[PDB]
RNA sequence: UGAGAGUUUGAUCCUGGCUCAGGACGAACGCUGGCGGCGUGCCUAAUACAUGCAAGUCGAACGCUUCUUGGAAAGAGGAGUGGCGGACGGGUGAGUAACACGUGGGUAACCUACCCAUCAGAGGGGGAUAACACUUGGAAACAGGUGCUAAUACCGCAUAACAGUUUAUGCCGCAUGGCAUAAGAGUGAAAGGCGCUUUCGGGUGUCGCUGAUGGAUGGACCCGCGGUGCAUUAGCUAGUUGGUGAGGUAACGGCUCACCAAGGCCACGAUGCAUAGCCGACCUGAGAGGGUGAUCGGCCACACUGGGACUGAGACACGGCCCAGACUCCUACGGGAGGCAGCAGUAGGGAAUCUUCGGCAAUGGACGAAAGUCUGACCGAGCAACGCCGCGUGAGUGAAGAAGGUUUUCGGAUCGUAAAACUCUGUUGUUAGAGAAGAACAAGGACGUUAGUAACUGAACGUCCCCUGACGGUAUCUAACCAGAAAGCCACGGCUAACUACGUGCCAGCAGCCGCGGUAAUACGUAGGUGGCAAGCGUUGUCCGGAUUUAUUGGGCGUAAAGCGAGCGCAGGCGGUUUCUUAAGUCUGAUGUGAAAGCCCCCGGCUCAACCGGGGAGGGUCAUUGG
């Protein structure tokens, strides 16, 4: 169960996330496999960074996102990329 | 037990182990039962041969031998009658 | 903590004015106490060092630590000596920079003006002293209300405008043209005295 | 000592308050007067006492601010 | 980026020890304290634990039962069978000197639920059981007996070999052998639920079910090298070391057996005893080094003490089972119950270490189609100068030096522009208004596109409406008022910055080292003054430096400490000149790897800074291959 979610990186009441796929068992600031871009909530056009080369690998390979990362994957164009290489061939 | 659902797999798992052992029982017995006949060198030889192997088989799709004990089993029972 | 005690006795115990020539050494140039004008015995070389760093600490009201730290900042340059660079940097904080503009008579009514909230760097306001204003920053008076008595009035009496130091009297703007230099900065006290005096801390 | 070895131990001041049977605190420092003695009792700590004249260094000494 | 000083003498030079000037800390305690930001807080008894909470979920797998609106459909409860989860997350460092850990490799000796892809199936039968109803023994915990019932619960029969194994063929590898193709023999599975079309339609969407193969992810085993004291610890081994076969495991193997032999390890430190979780890292040092393994991340080990297995993809199981032991508790004496090294909390030990708080709004986790339900993980709040950083306790003008204190040679000097006096300020304080970002979403409606269809429902993503904040009326911003509420601790003979009075008289006392005190004490105790730091300041303890005082960097042995009383010699250490060769040391290039966070370099965000983020370098005694 290969995921890709969020990690906190903040101080206290000013939160930041990385990108990251981790198996699920792991803790949430734990062990992780790499780090796959970059978001920040505050920004108030939240920023996001991310390579978008191995977020195309890993989720061909059985990885799946949470619920945040779909919605941030789908903003940047991930998503449809994924549904035109899998079910188009 | 203190938790609700600690009490419940006690039994389940009695229960498991009560007709997990019956099968298993099953299956060393066929065996024996080809041994103790190509030991003495007797008539309906190949038959229990074929009962001891399906015996093996079957035991291994209840999950109670792995799969690899399989192999073995079939093996080594092979190269004492055919 | 800052410091509020008289202020004179200061200049009479490091033999340096330290009010913009305005002479409180005029009468008695000797220390404070009853041992005052009865001076005794040679002084140290460690006297000495001693002296100089409280002379550059008290020139610019500031603690012991943010002294030592500011020195230990000013040892990463490598570009220069470590003495100018940090002489340089002490200029560059906010309170000598309304100092030099001439919107204050002293250093203390300076940052009582910068503590307050009566000044703005680019428009912003900023309120702590140890601000450090780098070169090209119209440091402003807080158009809001520069209309106050002391202001307006040590804005006339120009004492000291430096060869840096850029302002215009009507909107009250002031910024650093570049970054000073030691024969533009009390080349009387020292530099390597206060060096040596960290050597062995 | 709680750990149940025994030394004899310094009491500084003028004047003091300590009896047989009471319980006090130790530190180090070794007085340099007679042999076997390498401690030093605090003053106003426990059952012992603060000194009652003090106003020069009353953070040793265990001694509070007077009003005077 | 390498600073030194005092102290052996009547005086000296050298040798030499002791002491001091710098840092830091999970610190404790004495005197004293105004605020915000970010962090930290049982180091001791792996001591014993009252009270609450920390793991459940699914009615779209299955039969029952109770209500609210005699036949009625929905909504809300109750236990039960069945699935999945409970092996994660969270705690602690007692054991362990060894493949436990670090770094570098190997497996042609290996396993893997959920997740992604591909191929092929999904046929037809049977016997039960909890619940429920009645009934017996029970102090209770709880046990039995009779009768009826369901399934994705259970069991056989069919069909499937793509799996394993053997034979021939071809190619290949580092022994054992590996891959692909052909045959031959015995054998092995499976389950439905919810929808759409519904002329019988017999079709179909989706989620599940069985067999085989890949990926991913997680685990398992073997090997090189590296990190501790003692020789006032030299011998240790009898499944011990190797072979033959048999059993056994996912798997190779003395892993375990029967037989055969007499081997294995050690001065390059075996064995034993003592101490210790290991690492990224952290403190100090010019460096080489030395000392620690707390917050944070990784690996390991344990779960009241000691044995064992069972269920399961995975455990010899942290809020599971069985037995033994100590301890505690309830009992009608026949018997029963329990395990805070989860979060709070308590008694005890100690110099010493926090609230029996709010919420799942955010991030992660379990189950479910989904709304959702659970979550002391976690996000917030409370306590404590424990630490780091930031800002205050006013600002300007102000004299022949007001009064008072201290001193005085009695003229004066110093506290002192310091107060007064005049004009200003409102960071903070107080009162009054306004007032956030953290939120993205699931679900629900309409609308489009693509691949499947006889077709529609649905699948997979796009566009639009709609919907949610514990912190909390918090941060913050604006208006008025007032210098009003907010400074202490150590030192002042030399090291080492800063001196005069009075009291006392080898007393009372002081000291880090020199050393002070017997009538004019700058060394004791007070007052005036002065110096260092400052919401802190000193003291004790622990570690590195100074210490070239264990000297590789970097010392010595005539008289200061120090050449065995002398030879002979096994092992070891080091060795004359030269031609060709080799490539072990040595030098050098390319590739892989040395996690993340830290130190450092550049850049950027919080009014600045602590702090937070992005991109880099660095760190191996490392491996492979070429000179």
């Amino acid at each position: 169960a290969v995921k890709i979610r969020l990690k906190r990186m903040g101080s206290k009441k000013s939160p930041f996330y990385r990108i990251v796929v981790a198996d699920s068992r792991s803790p949430r600031d734990g062990r992780f496999i790499e780090t796959v871009g970059t978001y920040n909530p505050l920004k108030d056009p939240a920023e996001v960074v991310l390579k978008e080369d191995l977020v195309l690998d890993w989720l061909s390979k059985g990885a799946q996102p949470s619920d945040t990362v779909r919605n941030i994957l789908s903003k940047e164009g991930v998503m449809k990329k994924h549904h035109e290489a899998k079910n188009v061939k | 037990p203190n938790i609700e659902s600690a009490i419940k797999r006690v039994r389940t798992s009695a229960n498991a182990n009560a007709k997990n052992s019956s099968q298993t029982n099953a299956m060393r017995t066929a065996i024996k039962k080809f041994e103790e006949a190509v030991a003495a060198g007797a008539d309906n030889v190949d038959a229990l041969y074929n009962e001891a192997v399906k015996a093996v088989d079957m035991a291994a799709t209840k999950g109670l031998i792995h799969k690899n004990k399989a192999n073995r089993d079939k093996i080594r029972l092979s190269k004492l009658a055919k | 903590s800052r410091y509020t005690g008289p202020s004179w006795k200061v200049s009479r115990r490091l033999g340096i004015s330290l009010s913009g020539t305005g002479k409180e050494l005029a009468r008695r140039p000797y220390k404070p106490g009853q041992h005052g004008p009865n001076s005794r015995g040679k002084v140290s070389e460690y006297g000495m060092q001693l002296t100089e760093k409280q002379k550059l600490r008290h020139m610019y009201g500031m603690n012991e630590r943010q002294f030592r730290t500011l020195f230990i900042k000013a040892s990463k340059i490598k570009e220069g000596k470590h003495g100018v660079n940090f002489m340089v940097l002490l200029e560059q904080r906010l309170d000598n920079v309304v100092y030099r503009l001439g919107l204050a008579t002293t250093r203390r009514q300076a940052r009582q003006l910068v503590n307050h909230g009566h000044i703005t760097v680019d428009g912003k306001r900023v309120d702590i002293p140890s601000y450090h204003v780098e070169v090209g920053q119209v440091i402003g008076v807080r158009e809001k209300s520069q209309n106050i008595s002391t202001i307006k009035e040590a804005v006339e009496a120009t004492v000291g405008r430096p060869a840096f130091v850029s302002f215009d009297t009507e909107k009250l703007e002031g910024s650093f043209t570049r970054l000073p230099e030691r024969d533009e900065l009390y080349p009387e006290i020292d530099e390597a005295l206060v060096v040596e005096y960290y050597n062995q801390k | 000592l709680s750990n149940l070895i025994e030394v004899t131990a310094y009491i500084p001041g003028i004047g003091h308050n300590l009896q047989e049977h009471s319980v006090v605190l130790l530190r180090g420092g070794r007085v340099k007067d007679l042999p076997g003695v390498r401690y030093h009792i605090v003053r106003g700590a426990l059952d012992t006492a603060g000194v009652n004249d003090r106003k020069q260094s009353r953070s040793k000494y265990g001694t509070k601010r007077p009003k005077a």
